[PDB]
């Protein structure tokens, strides 16, 4: 516990130069969700304080590309939710508490003008999904329809890949690989059940190859979803 | 799936089918171009009763 004050200590003393935090924020672009889960696992005060003011530093003002370190991060470790939850959660320390409430004022701030499209491309981007809201709202995907055949359906040609990279890695057949592999089987449906001019694309590219593969994979979940894709696909 | 590939291949039958009721709209544009020409014999023979007046 010392050592890692200590070493929290020293990240926000480094940080304190905004070219030192900038450097940094880069340099681990999970640093902040790691930190993140520290201060909510370790109850002591001064931990706390030190996790949230080293966070704060590298999303402030001073920092370089300050707006777009805090919407990164927003995006892609949910500091969103973790400073609601941190803010409904009652803090001894009135310095930490303070610096809480303005960590969750800059999330809330960041997460104003971001969206759920946003969201989902840090999550394309990241390849990591885990059912999340916009995958099961129908509303969402009709309203994100003709941005994912934007621009000649470059989301829709990164959903494939992803789904390619997922059969690649499908031998693992992990129980996070199993979740990613079934939402990108649902979003592969959903894009071939609206905006049908996708389905050719994905069959182009492989996506129709990759749903039949998937359709013989071990995991019954994975098998569901592809049978699912294969019905929407040409199925009944 | 399999099955699936066979309703896909009767559907590409029917699309077949449907560019093949497009034939067969061209075959009856063969009647059509008839038709016209009937068109045109009639005023031809109206063009004929004229110019025997």
């Amino acid at each position: 516990i010392q050592l890692q004050y200590h070493s929290l200590l020293l990240i926000w003393l480094l940080t304190f130069n905004p070219v030192f935090a900038n450097e940094l924020v880069q340099k681990y672009l999970s640093d902040f969700l790691d930190l993140l889960k520290l201060v909510k696992i370790t109850i002591k005060e001064k931990v706390s304080r030190l996790c949230i003011s080293i966070i704060l530093q590298c999303c402030s003002t001073r920092v370089k590309q300050h707006k777009k370190v805090i919407k990164q991060l927003l995006l892609l470790g949910n500091a969103l939710p973790t400073v609601q939850s941190l803010s409904e959660r009652k803090y001894s320390d009135e310095e930490l508490r303070q610096d809480i409430s303005n960590l969750k004022e800059i999330l809330e701030n960041e997460y104003q003008e971001l969206t759920s499209f946003d969201e989902y491309v840090a999550e394309l981007d990241s390849k990591l999904l885990c059912w999340s809201p916009p995958h099961v709202d129908n509303g969402f995907w009709s309203d994100n329809i003709d941005e994912f055949k934007k621009d000649n359906y470059k989301i829709f040609r990164q959903l494939i890949e992803l789904l390619q990279a997922k059969v690649r890695n499908g031998d693992v057949n992990a129980k996070q690989e199993k979740i990613i592999i079934q939402v990108a089987l649902n979003d592969i449906t959903h894009v071939v059940e609206l905006l049908p001019e996708s389905i050719d694309v994905l069959d182009k590219t492989g996506g129709k190859a990759d749903i039949m593969e998937l359709l013989n994979h071990s995991d019954s979940r994975v098998k569901y979803e592809a049978l699912k894709a294969t019905q929407a696909i040409i199925g009944y | 799936n399999g099955i699936a590939t066979l309703l896909q291949a009767e559907k590409e039958a029917h699309e077949i089918v449907s560019k093949a009721r497009k034939y067969r709209q061209d075959k009856l544009k063969q009647a059509k171009t008839d038709a016209a020409k009937e068109i045109d014999s009639y005023k031809i023979q109206k063009d004929k009763e004229l110019k025997e007046f």
